């Protein structure tokens, strides 16, 4: 747990700063992102271990293929937005493990 | 040519916007800003120049999001002022600046309406340079078809839709295809307008608008490679104004990897230097940063004349870049990520 | 059956994870997130938290570390074994272990 929180902090700071680079070239892309939602590209499943005679609940990460933001910043800023999606998409898998 | 008529209606607005052009941060001003340690210092440095009191009457715990809003507030008040004071030859030109923002506002309106959201919730998120006078579209908001008819009645944008996007297209196309298709019709129409304003306006505006048409084509190409867009859909979105139009526009539409895009830029030495000047490697300037840098180097050419509209468009895009610069400095300072603070574009 | 993660946080953090693919609407059209605008009251944050921990589709909740300290009463009162909660850093906000309700239980921690 302690180690996973230590890992999460630095990845999150890098991701949070990387959004500013998108905000520099793509403008207020955040409003289009937040307003336009339908289906997730990433989801989870609950799973169990039975070690020492007791059920322990855990989660696994799963991916659904469909990028509901694929065309975002096509006109400008798309280089920064491609880095940005990857940084938070990496962060989520550490969160599922941490949980 | 222009001096027969230009100062008759525009002489004051030219002197005004040139006054505002003296009111810009030089490289020497940015080389003060990046040295400071917190937003309180950022305020105290900006307080010494035309941004004076932009953070007056505001909360002591500053946030970069408030700096961003108050930087834009200055720019949009200055623009609305020049648009209210201008006569129809210039005022139609200033309206052509505002379409580049009204398009994005219409993208919000269509997006929220396609999700059945009331447009009255989107109003506070609309860019101030693209706010409408007629509001029945906003007030009614019932369905995408109702909004599309209300757009054609209420909005200056109505002519652009009729040239490229029907109601049935709006029901089926993705909002980002809509954004770029409206923008295609826009840039070509505004370039046609600047070719009809011949002489010094055309000679200041066409280098910029022809570059923006090439810039969309390059950037849309390299961004399309990972996507469902066909070569036909790329061709449908590339603006026909730029130096690439006779051939390179079709070559980009065929292209599907970065080297094939550089093989177009190699025919045009400006663009060859832009791509050569950015591998986008760790610690490099990116391809996007070079387009913003070059767009500033073009906008700086507007003030090297005396009697033309190129200064108003270049001014808006330079103060927009000043807002992006000061926000980027403020992020690097606030997050302590000084390693990239130098990535502002040195406007003048 | 599958589950999804959900978010309570600032516009920048929510925007980040939305491009990270997190965002979905329930069949009732309700999102799996709240953008905590500065004007948002504690009752909206706490109600969203109580909805998300009681919802069937949500398996994990992510809360910005500063918001987790605003909603601290309900966040520490939540003691179900299955639906997990995570306090996460953000650019103008505290570090990843600030007052952490799980770490404070352990005898073997330094």
């Amino acid at each position: 747990i302690i180690e996973t929180k230590m890992l999460m902090g630095e990845v999150m700071r890098e991701a949070a700063f990387s959004l500013a680079e998108a905000k520099f070239t793509a403008g207020d892309f955040s409003t289009t992102v937040i307003q336009n939602v339908n289906k997730a590209q990433v989801k989870i499943r609950a799973k169990k271990d039975n070690v020492a005679g007791v059920t322990l609940p855990v989660f696994e990460h799963y991916h659904e293929g469909t990028d509901s933001y694929e065309l975002t910043g096509l006109a400008r800023g798309g280089e920064q937005l491609a880095k940005l999606k990857r940084n938070y998409a990496k962060a989520v898998e550490l969160l599922v493990e941490l949980a | 040519f222009p001096e027969l008529y230009f100062n008759v209606d525009n002489g004051y607005l030219e002197g005004l916007v040139r006054g505002l052009k003296a009111g810009v941060l030089s490289q020497a001003d940015y080389l003060n800003l990046v040295q400071c340690e917190t937003l309180e210092d950022l305020k105290l440095h900006l307080q010494s120049t035309d941004y004076g009191n932009f953070l007056a009457n505001e909360a002591s715990p500053l946030t970069v999001s408030v700096i961003d809003d108050k930087l834009k507030e200055k720019m949009v008040v200055e623009f609305r002022h020049m648009r209210n004071h201008a006569y129809e030859p210039l005022a139609s030109f200033l309206d052509f600046i505002t379409y580049s923002y009204m398009i994005d506002n219409v993208i919000l309106l269509i997006t929220g309406t396609l999700h059945q959201r009331s447009i009255a919730e989107l109003v506070p998120k609309c860019h101030p340079l693209g706010s409408f006078e007629q509001m029945e579209a906003v007030n009614i908001a019932q369905t995408p078809a109702e909004l599309y008819n209300a757009i054609l009645v209420d909005t200056p944008l109505a002519a652009f839709f009729q040239d490229c996007i029907s109601e049935q297209d709006l029901d089926e196309m993705n909002i980002e295809i809509i954004r770029n298709t409206l923008y295609k019709a826009y840039l070509e129409s505004f370039y046609k307008f600047c070719t009809l304003l011949g002489g010094t306006t055309a000679d200041a505006m066409c280098p910029i608008l022809e570059f923006e048409a090439d810039r969309r084509a390059f950037i849309i190409t390299i961004n399309s490679f990972g996507t469902e867009l066909s070569k036909e859909d790329r061709a449908k979105l590339f603006p026909h104004c730029g130096r690439l139009y006779p051939e390179g526009l079709a070559q980009l539409a065929r292209a599907d990897d970065y080297e094939q895009v550089k093989n177009v830029a190699d025919y045009y030495p400006e663009y060859k230097l832009l791509f050569e000047g950015a591998g986008s490697n760790p610690g490099d300037k990116t391809l996007e940063d070079r387009f913003f840098e070059h767009e500033v180097k073009l906008n700086k050419l507007a003030f090297l004349n005396q009697f033309h509209f190129g200064v108003f468009y270049a001014f808006v895009k330079l103060k927009e870049q000043e807002c992006r610069n000061i926000v980027w400095i403020a992020e690097c300072i606030a997050q302590r990520h000084r390693a990239k603070i130098d990535n502002y574009i040195p406007i003048f | 059956r599958g589950k999804l993660i959900a978010v309570i946080g600032d516009e920048d953090t929510v925007t980040g994870f939305l491009l990270g693919g997190i965002g979905e609407l329930n069949k009732n059209r309700h999102p799996n997130f709240l953008v905590v605008e500065k004007d948002t009251t504690i009752n909206e944050i706490e109600d969203t938290f109580r909805q998300f921990l009681n919802r069937d589709d949500i398996g994990i909740i992510l809360i910005n570390q500063y918001i987790a300290e605003m909603v601290r009463h309900a966040l520490d009162a939540h003691q179900r074994s299955i639906p997990a909660v995570l306090e996460i850093p953000s650019k103008e906000h505290p570090y990843d272990a600030a007052k952490d309700s799980i770490l404070r239980r352990a005898k073997g921690m330094f």
